[PDB]
Formats: C-alpha cells, structure tokens, sequence
C-alpha cells in the first residue's frame, strides 16, 4: 500500500516488467492519527471521494511506473478546509491489456447513412448514449430557445422510437444550444448567457460542479452556421472529454480544448484556422477534429456543402484540408455527436433524429 | 614548492626605471587539479627574491 | 525479480520491493559511461569514462535489508570521482525474502566489565598505537609507534605470531606526518590526524595514494587539548557497530569531549555531540554500538592520584543522555597511550607504558 498528505505527490512501481492494478482508492480522511498538521483540520474524520478509483486506473493501471500529485490539479476537493490525503491499495499483475474499447479505429474515410429512428417535433435538439456505461440508455434534449431545461432518459432503442420515457431530469439552469453530452453517469451542458460547463450526476440528480472556459464566445456570439446559441459545442473519444468552441483572440476561429470530467479544469488548448459560425458542426476521434461544412434551407446562389473539409490533430498539432462526403438528406444539421463504443455518429437534421455508420483508413501514424 | 624545471623564467628590463625584471609562468593541467585531494581549492602563491629578503603574492 | 534504476546527478533515486520482499544490490556505478541517457551541456558528453567502485558499498549499508529506500545522488552520500562532469546513479536490484542475520551488525550490549586477555610484547616507544581491520577477515595487524615530531609510518604485520616475533610483512610510507596515536583503518584505508592541522586524512593502503582529507569544524588540535599524558593526542579516531567516529574538542564545549560521526567515504561529519566530561582529564576514549566510554586512570608522574583505573563516564548518540558509572579497568603499568575497540572481536586494541596487550570484555543485556 501508498500513502502520502495534501499537496505531497505519492509514486508507484512494480518490479521488472510488471503492471500496477488499483482495487481501492479514496481521497480524504478516515484516521487522525496517520498525516500532521493542525488538529481544527483532523476534527472530521469523515471525508470520502469514490471517483479517486476512476482517476487512478486511468493514470496508473497498465503501466510499469506512476506518479500522481495529489492536489487540486488531479483530484476534485471533497471537503473544504480539511488536510487530506490519498490512500491506494495495489497489485503487481503481468503486463496485459485490454483491445478496440479503448483503442483509436484510424483516421475517418467515409460517412454514410445507417438508421432512421424517428422525427422529432423540434427542428433543432441533441441526442446521445453514454459510452462509458455499458447500457442501451438513450439521453435526449430537444432545443427550444429561451426554454431548454430538461434532460429525457430512455430505456431502449425500441421505446425512443415509440416515445415511450424512463424518466426525466429537471436542471438546476437553461441550457445554450444542442451542444451537450453524457459522461459516466454525468451531463454536461453550456448554461445559457454563459462561457461555463455544468457537471450534473443523474444518479445523485444534484449538481456537482460549473466550469468557466476561459475567453470563449457565448449566447449566439460565435455558433454554428445555424445560430441557435451553439457558440460550445462538448465532444466525446478515445482520448477523453473535449470542449468545441471559439474565441476573439483566434478571430472568431474554432479553438479546441481538453478537459478533465472530475477536476473540470482546462488540461490543454488549441488553436484552428476553420471560422466557427462557417462550420454547420463539429466531432472528435483520437483527438483529432472533423468539421463539418453543410448546405441549408434558404442558401442564395448556394449548393456547396455536405462534406468534412477540415481535419486538427491534437497530439501533432497540425492541420490538413480534406473532401470526405457528409450526408445530409433534410438541410438543417443541428448537431453532430461521436460515440466511441460504437463507432457511430448521433446526428439531429432537420427534425430528422439519425445516427450515422463510419469507415475507416488502414492507418493513423 | 614547484620544481625548478617547471619553471619558465623571463629577463626583462622596464621602461619607466632601469632595473632587472623577471616573470615566471607555471603551466597547471587537469591531471593535477582532479588528482589532487586536499581540503581546500587548489591554491598558488608566488615567492620572489631580492638582495634584502622576500615577498609572498 | 532484477531490475534497473537510472537518476542523474542532485535527482533523488527511489528503491521499494513488493509487500515485505527486502532489496538486494549486484551492481552500482557512480559516474559516466553512457552520454545519451541524462540531459545536459553537451560539453560534459562525450569525454569522460567516469566509475566509482564504492557505490557498491554505500547503497549495501543503506538500502540492503530494507523494504523501501530513498538515497540522495550528491556529494551528501556519493564522494566526486571526476569534477565538472555530469554524474548519474545506475543500480542492478533484485527483491528476496526479509529475514536478516543476527550480532554480526549489531550491537553485543553495555559494557559490564573489562578483564586483562593477552600480552604480546614490550615495545621500544613508551606510546603508539595497535589495531586491526574490522571490515576485512584478515588477520593483518596495523602498528604505529608515536614519536614526537617524527610519525610517518604505518607497519603492517601478517599474522599474531609475525607481530610478536617482529617479523613485518610491509611499512607504508605517509604523505604527512602524524600526530598523536589517535588513528585506524576502516575497510583497506587509513584516517589519521594530521601534524599541526584538525584535518583526517584518508590512505589507501591497496593504492598507497591519498585519497582524501576532512576539516573536522572547531576542533582543537597540537597539544590544544590532547588526553592527560598529552603528546598530540587531541584527536582521536574510533570504530564500532554504528560506523566511524571522531573523539575530540572544542573551546565552544569548553575543552569538554565532542564526538562526531564520520562518513568514511565522503569524509564529512553526519551529527556532532557534546559532553559533560573535559578531554585533558580524561587518559583515553572508545565507541561501542554508539555509546563513548571514557577512561580515567593515574600515571607515573601523578603523586598518589585519588583517580583509580576506571570508566567513569558514559556517553549515547541516539538518547543524547549522559550518565556517570564505575567499571574496573587494568591498571598492570602507568602510562596509558591508546585505547581502540573492535567491534568484530569485541576487544580492546591497548598500548601502556611500552606493553602491547588486547583486554576480554564483559557484555550486559542493558539496552532494551
Ligand atoms: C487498463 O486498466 C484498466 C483498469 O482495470 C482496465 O479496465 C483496462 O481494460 C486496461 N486497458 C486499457 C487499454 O485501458
Ligand atoms: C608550458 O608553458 C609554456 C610557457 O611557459 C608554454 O609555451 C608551453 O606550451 C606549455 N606547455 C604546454 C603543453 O602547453
Ligand atoms: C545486509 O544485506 C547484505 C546484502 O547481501 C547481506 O550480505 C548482509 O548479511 C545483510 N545483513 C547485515 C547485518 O549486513
Ligand atoms: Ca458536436
Ligand atoms: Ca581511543
Ligand atoms: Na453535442
Ligand atoms: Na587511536
């Protein structure tokens, strides 16, 4: 076992080639006695953080070696004015690891239609399944202006289809444009006349947290080519959780950021040469952006769009000009969400509610 | 002391009064300081003769 | 299960096997023989072949028999081999079962009591100093006879038998004159006090070069505050279970005894201690599992001394606590020169009055 105090940084390593597995973990205080320092702050022995396990296998688990900073910047405040500290029970296993869940798919060929659930009486909304849950829960949120306020669950594909709800959640604020997703158990969502991120638990139905992205447009500011309040736009891969926006000091362009679903602070920024409200919408696969160019109800003198026209990588930081073909059968994309469990694309078009089939590259690099 | 024969020695005469200079240059290799293991840095001082006595630098 | 540990130079390194598997150095080299794995001046790269055989030796005395290990890569553990270079610490480990060995490392007691063991010969000096290397299984014997302005030689004897016949294996010729009989040797190395300085200066014996000198801070030395028959002896050294030390002292403890542990490798002090007994008063000192002795006893020239031949004093590290005790010590002859203790063969390496002898020790359980 490890232990180590608030603001300490605890280090784990197996021998020879071996793999480090967490089975518990918890941030705060259960004895006394173990850490000193000032005995106001050891008065309660009750403090208790369950995702400290989720943290820890996605940092430590199938490596050889394991530094964590157990503070603010990796673990969320539990309870304040108290000196916490990280306790961790580990096993030395071999080092093998698990495929294709985690696992990137490639580089995006081709997009092509793949099923037709229904149409919704909103013209604009968002829809998604949580892909760390392994569970056929559908989350949906028809977009009314001035009047989003609640999250639908569904149990199957069978009952969203035939209307047919689980139970629906009542948020604590009104939500900005169909830019939301679902994240083991949590929404996020962009409140309305703000550049902050709500972290809502569904289990818990209470909010847990509001992050501010720093610089970035908000309420019809810097949307997509449809407005509709979608200045951020939050996105979902193999590489994590993602925040989609802009900001005046890129001139307007799409600026995409890493953020942490437990300390909700920013864990990295870039910067892309794509105008936001000029893309119709956007998705991230293995931390590289896909932009989305479509053509709309009332376009003077236009027919050009339905396609990707841009690609970001995150970890090469550079940028290409691509042509890959984007359906769009009913003018109006109002969004456009990457599941990576299943590979698939969940699209809202037009009052259309459709998810889209993928095809991918042989390679990466 | 240094030995005699590391000892580079210069007959000079000055400009400003007429009487006998002398300058000496000793040469000091990396072989010497890294090899030495005494308690302080590798230190030089330089001793000079005249008729009357002597000086230390 | 072997493994490899890599840190460059001021970058603390890490040891920890799992559960309660105790670690087990093979290899350790302090220095440079790769240039690409540390990140630094290219100037330093490419151009020294840097080794030092002794990290072997340091990371056994603190890693070795211990769960976890955490051991600084400077100059406050690991002497400097080459200057201006870049150094790194690489180590070969493996993870065994805990169970250590027992009274080979530790400590056999208090002392209870000292009786008179055996007598060798009488030597030409009046004063000099005998021991033996309690690190290496040998039975090689070290003597040294003090002579006042003179001291510059060690002799080294084969065997018991050669020492008494005065037959000498080999003499070591001193790059500096040696003053008092305070000195030892601590694995193939001589520390002696250097003439007119409060410097130890490190000999090694294998190479016959110098391979260091340390300035022990505030220590009075040439006959400043030598024992009671005097004769240079202001600083003493001593070997026991917890290592080396250095008997001394300071106007700062008002001529009272300081001791000091001693690194025997990167020659600095690593704790300082001061006691309630005065140096001139005392005849000689010795440290056993870091405890100081202190020995009064008469001399020939004292004129019916109310000091008998005993220990009057005692002295530990790790309590910091003095206390005052009365143990029997041979008083055979007057004039007492040195007193050293070996911790391998739990005796007492003495010199009185021209006599050469060894004296038995008693052990007490007294330690808890
Ligand atoms: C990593 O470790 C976690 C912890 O159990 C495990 O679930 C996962 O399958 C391992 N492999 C990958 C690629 O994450
Ligand atoms: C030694 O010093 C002299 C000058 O006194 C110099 O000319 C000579 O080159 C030096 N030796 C070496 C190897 O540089
Ligand atoms: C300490 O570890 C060393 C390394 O093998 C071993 O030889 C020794 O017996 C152990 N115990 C002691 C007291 O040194
Ligand atoms: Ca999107
Ligand atoms: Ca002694
Ligand atoms: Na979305
Ligand atoms: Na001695």
């Amino acid at each position: 076992r490890e232990l180590s105090c608030e603001s300490y940084p605890i280090e784990l390593r197996c021998p020879g080639t071996d793999v480090i597995m967490i089975e518990s973990a918890n941030y705060g205080r259960t004895d006394d006695k173990i850490c000193d320092s000032d005995p106001a702050q050891m008065e309660n022995i009750r403090c208790y953080l369950p995702d400290a396990y989720k943290i820890m296998s996605q940092r430590c688990n199938n490596r050889t070696q394991c530094a964590v900073v157990a503070g603010p910047d990796v673990f969320p405040d539990p309870c304040p004015g108290t000196y916490k500290y990280l306790e961790v029970q580990y096993e030395c296993v071999p080092y093998k690891v698990e495929q294709k869940v985690f696992l990137c798919p490639g580089l995006l060929k081709g997009v092509y239609q793949s099923e037709h659930l229904f149409e919704s009486d909103h013209q604009s909304g968002a829809w998604c399944k949580d892909p760390l849950q392994a569970s056929d829960k559908i989350y949906y949120m028809p977009w009314t202006p001035y009047r989003t306020d609640t999250l639908t669950e569904y149990s199957s594909k069978d009952d969203f289809i035939a209307g047919r709800p689980t139970t629906t959640y009542k948020l604590p604020h009104r939500v900005d444009g169909t830019g939301f997703v679902v994240y083991d158990g949590a929404l996020f969502f962009n409140k309305e006349r703000t550049r902050n991120i709500v972290k809502f638990d569904l289990r818990t139905r209470i909010k847990s947290g509001e992050a501010i992205i720093a610089n970035a447009n908000y309420h019809d500011t810097s949307p997509y080519r449809w407005g509709g309040k979608s200045d951020i736009d939050l996105a979902v891969d193999e590489n994590g959780l993602w925040v989609i926006y802009a900001t005046e000091q890129n001139n307007g362009k799409i600026v995409i950021s890493q953020l942490n679903p437990y300390t909700l602070r920013i864990e990295g920024t870039w910067d892309t040469a794509y105008d936001k409200r000029s893309a119709s919408n956007a998705f991230m696969i293995c931390g590289i952006l896909y932009v989305v160019k479509s053509v709309y109800e009332d376009d003077d003198n236009e027919a050009t769009g339905n396609k990707i026209d841009y690609i970001y990588n995150t970890d090469q930081s550079k940028d290409s000009l691509v042509d890959v073909p984007f359906p769009n059968s009913y003018q109006y994309i109002a969004a456009v969400d990457y599941n990576p469990r299943d590979n698939l694309l969940y699209v809202w078009n037009n009052y259309h509610v459709v998810k889209y089939s993928l095809d991918f590259g042989p390679l990466d690099g | 002391w240094v030995h005699q024969n590391e000892h580079v020695s210069e007959e000079s005469l000055d400009e400003s009064s007429g009487l006998k200079v002398r300058e000496v240059f000793i040469n000091v290799t990396r072989q010497q300081v890294e090899d030495f293991h005494g308690p302080e840095d590798y230190w030089c001082q330089c001793v000079a003769w005249s008729h009357l006595g002597t000086s230390k630098s």
